């Protein structure tokens, strides 16, 4: 019984580990972005001069 | 002003910069240590590396 209980927690634990990975790719992105996005406007303008 | 960064704050930066790398080392050293068979495959190749 210990083992089965043991495998339905290592399941949760491996879509925990998913949900992880994901939003560790998700928020790498978007913390790109939104540098780009506030920032590169305006810099390139200041570029084209 | 902004003719220069001073030295002062050049240290701090750096040190600030220094402290985010070696937070991304302690976050990736605690990944490598807490895999677990249940979850992780044995990588041969980093182990032999390693
Ligand atoms: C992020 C780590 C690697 C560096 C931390 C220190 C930062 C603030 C340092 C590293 C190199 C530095 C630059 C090197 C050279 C110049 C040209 C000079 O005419 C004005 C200052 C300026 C533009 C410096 C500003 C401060 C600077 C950007």
């Amino acid at each position: 019984s210990d083992q089965e209980s043991n495998n339905a927690a290592a399941e949760w634990k491996y879509v925990a580990m998913v949900m992880d990975h994901i939003l560790l790719g998700v928020f790498m992105l978007v913390c790109i972005i939104g540098t780009l996005a506030v920032f590169a406007g305006r810099l390139i303008e200041l570029n084209q001069q | 002003t902004s003719l220069s960064v001073p030295l002062l704050g050049r240290f701090l930066i750096f040190v600030m910069v220094v402290a985010t790398l070696i937070v991304m080392n302690c976050v990736i050293v605690l990944n490598v240590s807490q895999r677990t068979p249940t979850t992780h495959a044995m990588s041969p190749r980093l182990r032999h590396v390693l």
